[PDB]
């Protein structure tokens, strides 16, 4: 969506809004204005921002970075606007494929069964925790890990 | 990132006889997550010793419960291992594996790390 300014061209990433439907969303004053926010990569998350965002001119190949069991928002202090501006705002991540590595065979553990005895769940309430983010849900057989923060 | 492990403590002692082993893990981590000491003799499998999980569970193999303790330091990112009332059958390269939280921004990026061991030889 150039009109909007908005900046996102990295393959498997999408927003919702499209980022179709965001270049036809632009107003009288130039400025694009969602109620509640999606910016997602596929087999990877999303991060959701509830309520009213100005998405205008949001460089978001260079704030948002969905990896592997991480989200990383803002890469750098010096350009992270105040609390309440651009994306540093409450949002709630979902993360895809949230498992074990085995400790001897790198692989991924799967098995609800091992992931129970490991009490995996508990581990990431705990890294929830000491993050500071409010563990919502983890579902094993996706390895879906669903959190919440106050801001990034 | 990266993690690299220091082992130490290996020597040779007798039946009966006291180590201590000592893993310190360096490198671009957050924290420390499951950790546990393992062994590995000629022509066996390498088998765990004992671990404490980042949730704070500890686990013994039979064969060593009451006999060797494990511990870790969080702030110094250390493990220890103290080997008390030592048998031949203790004769073994020893391995500590530590779980390194490599997340750079919030999640739960975790990988395992293990070093190149210690000797311990309990002789006759
Ligand atoms: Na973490």
């Amino acid at each position: 969506s150039h009109p909007a300014g908005i900046i996102l061209t990295r393959d498997s990433y999408y927003t919702i809004p499209s980022m179709e439907e965001l270049a036809r969303s632009v107003d009288e004053n130039g400025e694009c204005i969602v109620n509640g926010f999606t910016i997602g990569r596929e087999g990877f998350g999303s991060i959701y921002f509830e309520g009213i965002v100005n998405l205008t001119n949001l460089d978001l190949d260079s704030i948002v970075h969905i990896r592997r069991k991480e989200v990383i928002v803002y890469v750098d202090d010096q350009n992270k606007p105040p609390l309440g501006e651009g994306l540093n705002r409450p949002a709630q991540v979902t993360l895809d494929e949230v498992w074990p590595i085995d400790k001897t065979s790198r692989c991924m553990i799967t098995s609800p069964e091992r992931l129970s005895e490991m009490n995996y769940k508990s581990k990431l309430e705990n890294a929830s925790r000491k993050q500071g983010a409010q563990f919502v849900d983890y579902r094993p057989e996706s390895g879906s890990w669903v959190f919440k923060v106050n801001h990034f | 990132g990266q993690v690299q492990l220091v082992e130490s403590g290996g020597g040779l002692a007798k039946p009966g006889g006291s180590l201590r082993l000592s893993c310190v893990a360096t490198g671009t981590f957050r924290s420390m997550e499951d950790v546990g000491w393992y062994r590995q003799a000629p022509g066996k499998d390498r088998e765990l010793v004992a671990e404490i999980t980042t949730l704070g569970k500890v686990t013994y193999a039979d064969s060593v419960k009451g006999r060797f303790t494990i511990s870790r330091d969080d702030a110094k990112n250390a493990v220890y291992l103290q080997m008390s009332d030592l048998k031949s059958e203790d004769t073994a390269v020893y391995y500590c594996n530590i779980e390194a939280d490599q997340t750079k921004g919030i999640g739960y990026v975790v990988y395992p790390y293990w070093g190149q061991g210690t000797r311990v030889t309990v002789s006759s």
